[PDB]
RNA sequence: CGCCGCAGGUGCAGAUCUUGGUGGUAGUAGCAAAUAUUCAAACGAGAACUUUGAAGGCCGAAGUGGAGAAGGGUUCCAUGU
């Protein structure tokens, strides 16, 4: 439907390259928005303060190369808005990203 | 949702309880208004015997709060109303024939019952009262009578407005400057949906239009004048606050504090009277009223020789007729006046009756 | 109530002086009010008192 | 500064009492061909002579 | 007031302006001329999409310096801006004429722009420090504008 | 607290508040506005109280 | 709204710099009420306000 | 204002002329010294810049810290626009 919620893996390493130092963080939170996006159809995209915190984790300049998300289209029917659904893009703690899907989690 | 409504059979008895507590209370006055009296002295006793009444009262009872829904008013032959003095200010002592204006409200379970009479005092037996203030009250009276026909759901406040007008006209008497009725509900002295009485060019044109509504409060007052009904301030003393439970500021003064934790505590949102305290009242007041947190009630006076009239009670609106549970003993063969009515349409509402 | 030059040089200095004292404390609240808000009626005297003390002081002198 | 004269404190005192807008009511009084206090002064832009 | 170029029947007809507006004149004529003739519910999609930057606005007279753009072509032209400042007071502006048009009761889904023009406003003084102890102005160049909506299908 | 002449001393200033308000004052506190005028702390004696003279001058 | 207030003062009861004044970030109503002292040591003392602790320098790679 | 006389501070394109206003340049030069911002929320018509919180940084005690002297003079503090 759309309140579908699945779990992607972005390579921020292949999306920030040649971007320069003072600008690669700030950068890499922009193209997870921009990611966010395109996968799912909706404009106004929430990204989660703890996933804010993992982008920075390293500095300005040493972005992790990929990170696991969480897109979470969900409806925005709870104010007066001009856009029905919004999508908030959360953070996954993961050991490796060997062999990792788009997988759709459940509720 | 929560709304108390009059249509409850319990709110209905306390109500007429309210009427013959607003009722007996000014019978219980009148008779004890004399001349040279000390016009403190009828007001704590006054005070002192609805103390008592609203406490012996429902003795089966004693979890909900009752009381004073405004205090004692009164203000003879020079105030318009909102005058109760303290005890430090000077008596002022009934002398004979005078005209006083009495006002008087008293709150159950924050259901508003308010009345408010003038009389004159002293009236020997036999004697007919003439002059230009045998037509003032005789006029307000008029008004009342016609305020009883007339409040019903589908009569408009406007109506009401020219109404009064008119037979003051006839009267040849002018209302005093820009009073407000109220329509009023379970917990509240203010409501939004009032009426006008008297206005001007600033009053008309921010007044709101409305239909009168079944099952609603109506606390109905009349305030004519013999004279001109321009009034201001002499310089004294502001009394009657009332909080306002909308707006907050964070008092910086160990008084102003406890004077507004005992104003919750005793007059939570009704106007109350200085006399309740008084070293630390009125210190505490002037932090509170600047950052307007109790919004004052200041005394009006008229011209020297001028006479002010007043009457007002509270009516409940049923859908079948409209019952007045307060009202003041007048009586028109021992008072009358040298102009009389002109009106067509006036004389239709006084003749029929509900 | 309004007094007059023209009344006051009857009277002696005892009086004089006693009837521009309490026109000075009359001064002294009028300014009280002034401060504490007071009223539009009362702020109007207090220029009719400062000429009150001007008119008996002019006498005396 | 912190340290001044009783005289330049009393200069200083009738500069800032008369650098005031001018009374709402002055433009109703009749000929009246005034419109705002134009002797006003800022601390920043134009400095006292003393 | 006296509208430049009154309508042919103040009937079907709707006015609105403002004067001393705080935007540049020379963005705020290139955006007009480009308004100027369009019906008003493609007008105001028109400058939503200026702001949006999906479509431009020719810059004809006023292009002294101006960049070219892939969308300037629409219009048979070169070089193009998206006067985002502009498009804003022009859609206010469009909105305060079309509540006139209800006011007097004609319909709004037939509107078309007939008459818009742009003048210059008094110019605002201000203070820019230059090397070698020198002031020079820093003038704003406002502009008034109006217009007339005629009904018509 | 009062707003006094700037030619007035403490010695005047407590002399002048203890004999046109009959009471007895313990020290005066003084300090020059910034608009120009002399501002007086008057300190009360400890068997007077203030809120009690303030309402008796009317500045409660 | 608007805690610029709030900030000074709380810092100054609390006799920390503006860096270990924590405001709580849901209950800015609260806090914003708060214009005087004695009403922020009333918040104080409830927890809307905490004293951030020291961030950690550590003296055991020097030790 | 015409006509008869009278009297001039009596005729402008220039003087790098005086004063005032206005253009082209031109929506142009430019808004590039001192490493750096990002996420969410609140108020709000409106947020890259306000405020709160979270993070990443900088000054690094010869400070981008805490106080004064000259000098300034109300810029201090609240509230509102
Ligand atoms: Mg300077
Ligand atoms: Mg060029
Ligand atoms: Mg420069
Ligand atoms: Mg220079
Ligand atoms: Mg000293
Ligand atoms: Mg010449
Ligand atoms: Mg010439
Ligand atoms: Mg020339
Ligand atoms: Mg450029
Ligand atoms: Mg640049
Ligand atoms: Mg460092
Ligand atoms: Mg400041």
């Amino acid at each position: 439907n759309e309140v579908v919620t699945r779990e992607y893996t972005i390579n921020i390493h292949k999306r920030i390259h040649g971007v320069g130092f003072k600008k690669r963080a700030p950068r890499a939170l922009k193209e997870i928005r921009k990611f966010a996006m395109k996968e799912m159809g909706t404009p106004d995209v929430r990204i989660d303060t703890r996933l804010n915190k993992a982008v920075w984790a390293k500095g300005i300049r040493n972005v992790p190369y990929r990170i696991r998300v969480r897109l979470s289209r969900k409806r925005n029917e709870d104010e007066d808005s001009p856009n029905k659904l919004y999508t908030l893009v959360t953070y996954v703690p993961v050991t490796t990203f060997k062999n990792l899907q788009t997988v759709n989690v459940d509720e | 949702q929560q709304e108390q409504t009059i249509a409850e059979d319990l709110v209905v008895t306390k109500y007429k309880m309210g009427g013959d507590i607003a009722n007996r209370v000014l019978r219980s006055l009148v008779e004890a208004s004399s001349s040279g009296v000390s016009v403190l002295s009828l007001c704590e006793k006054g005070d002192a015997m609805i103390m008592e009444e609203t406490g012996k009262i429902f003795k089966k009872e004693k979890e909900m709060k009752k009381g004073i829904a405004f205090p004692t008013s009164i203000s003879v032959n020079n105030c318009v109303c909102h005058f109760s003095p303290l005890k430090s200010d000077q008596d002022y002592i009934l002398k004979e024939g005078d005209l006083v204006k009495i006002d008087l409200g008293v709150h159950v379970d924050g259901f508003i019952a308010n009345v408010a009479h003038t009389f004159v005092v002293d009236v020997a037996q036999g004697t007919q009262v003439t002059g230009r203030k045998a037509d003032v009250i005789k006029a307000a009276h008029l008004c009342a009578e016609a305020a009883l026909r007339l409040v019903k759901p589908g009569n408009q406040n406007t109506q009401v407005t020219e109404a009064w007008n008119k037979v003051a006209h006839s009267f040849n008497c002018t209302p005093i400057e820009g009073m407000l009725s109220h329509q009023l509900k379970q917990h509240v002295i203010d409501g939004e949906k009032t009426i006008i009485q008297n206005p001007t060019d600033q009053q008309k044109k921010d007044h709101e239009k409305a239909e009168f509504e079944v099952h609603e409060v109506y606390a109905v007052d009349v305030l004519v004048s013999s004279g001109e009904g321009k009034a201001k301030d002499a310089g004294q003393r502001t009394t009657i606050y009332k909080r306002d439970p909308s707006k907050q500021y964070g008092l910086k003064m160990k008084t102003s504090r406890a004077f507004f934790s005992e104003v919750e505590r005793r007059f939570d949102a009704m106007p109350f009277t200085l006399r309740a305290f008084e070293k630390k009242a009125r210190m505490g007041v002037v932090e509170c009223a600047k950052h307007e947190l109790l919004q004052p009630f200041n005394v009006l006076y008229e011209k020297e020789g001028e006479f002010v009239a007043q009457f007002k009670f509270t009516v409940l609106l049923m859908p079948n007729g409209p019952m007045r549970i307060t009202s003041g003993p007048f009586e028109p063969d021992l008072y009358k006046s040298e102009m009389e009515v002109q009106d067509a349409e006036l004389k239709a509402l006084l003749q029929s009756s509900a | 109530a309004k007094i007059k030059a023209r009344d006051l040089r009857g009277k002696k200095k005892e009086e004089l002086l006693k009837q521009l004292d309490d026109l000075k404390v009359e001064l002294s609240q009028l300014r009280v009010a002034k401060v504490t808000g007071g009223a539009a009626s009362k702020l109007s005297k207090i220029r009719v008192v400062r000429k009150s003390i001007a008119r008996v002081l002019t006498v005396i002198n | 500064s912190s340290h001044k004269t009783f005289r330049i404190k009393r200069f200083l005192a009738k500069k800032q009492k008369q650098n005031r807008p001018i009374p709402q009511w002055i433009r109703m009084k009749t000929g009246n061909k005034i419109r705002y206090n134009s002797k006003r002064r800022h601390w920043r832009r134009t400095k006292l002579g003393l | 007031v006296r509208y430049s170029l009154d309508p042919e029947n103040p009937t079907k007809s709707c006015k609105s302006r403002g004067s001393n507006l705080r935007v540049h004149f020379k963005n705020t004529r290139e955006t007009a001329q480009a308004i100027k003739g369009m019906h008003i519910r493609k007008a105001t999609k028109y400058l939503k999409d200026v702001t949006l930057q999906k479509q431009c606005v020719p810059f004809r007279r006023y292009n002294g310096g101006v960049g070219r753009c892939a969308q300037a072509k629409q219009w048979g032209w070169t070089q193009g801006r998206w006067p985002k400042k502009s498009a804003e007071f022009l859609l206010h502006m469009l909105k305060n004429a079309e509540s006139n048009a209800e006011l007097k009761g004609l319909d709004v889904d037939s509107l078309v722009i007939e008459h818009i023009q742009v003048n210059k406003a008094p110019k605002m003084r201000r203070r820019t420090y230059r090397a070698h102890g020198r002031i020079n102005p820093y003038m704003s160049s406002p502009c008034h504008i109006e217009m007339i909506l005629t009904e018509k299908e | 607290v009062f707003i006094v002449d700037v030619k007035a001393n403490k010695h005047q200033i407590k002399q002048a508040v203890k004999k046109l308000y009959d009471i007895d004052v313990a020290k005066v506190n003084t300090l020059i506005r910034p608009d120009g005028e002399k501002k007086a702390y008057v300190r009360l004696a400890p068997d007077y109280d203030a809120l009690d003279v303030a309402n008796k001058i009317g500045i409660i | 709204s608007m805690l610029r207030l709030q900030k000074r003062l709380a810092s100054s009861v609390l006799r920390c710099g503006k860096k270990k004044v924590w405001l709580d970030p849901n209950e800015t109503n609260e806090i914003a009420n708060a214009n005087s002292r004695q009403q922020i040591r009333k918040l104080i003392k409830d927890g809307l306000i905490i004293r951030k602790p020291v961030t950690v320098h550590s003296r055991a790679r020097c030790r």
